[PDB]
């Protein structure tokens, strides 16, 4: 959902996704993290197109 | 000298990549042809597209 939402990559994406839990920092301390679209306008929005 | 673009053939090499991910749906190619010395009017020149 996060991805069609948002963010997509393609069906041949070649590469690495990196990722770790980041718990100490603004993400749990007082911060906003948001932009978290749950809808969309027409259809996914077409990996890479931002 | 010819009367327009000649028959004949020729091929193309590359410059840039620019990584941009937009949406472009239209064009547009401005150049200032305006002697503002005599006054600010179109000037002749034309230019091909496809």
């Amino acid at each position: 959902k996060i991805a069609d939402y948002n963010y997509k990559l393609p069906d041949d994406f070649t590469g690495c996704v990196i990722a770790w839990n980041s718990n100490n920092l603004d993400s749990k301390v007082g911060g906003n993290y948001n932009y978290q679209y749950r809808l969309f306008r027409k259809s996914n929005l077409k990996p890479f197109e931002r | 000298l010819v009367r327009d673009l000649p028959q004949g053939f020729s091929a193309l090499e590359p410059l840039v990549d620019l990584p941009i991910g937009i949406n472009i749906t239209r064009f547009q190619t401005l150049l200032a042809l305006h002697n503002s010395s005599s006054g600010w009017t179109a000037g002749a020149a034309a230019y091909y597209v496809g």
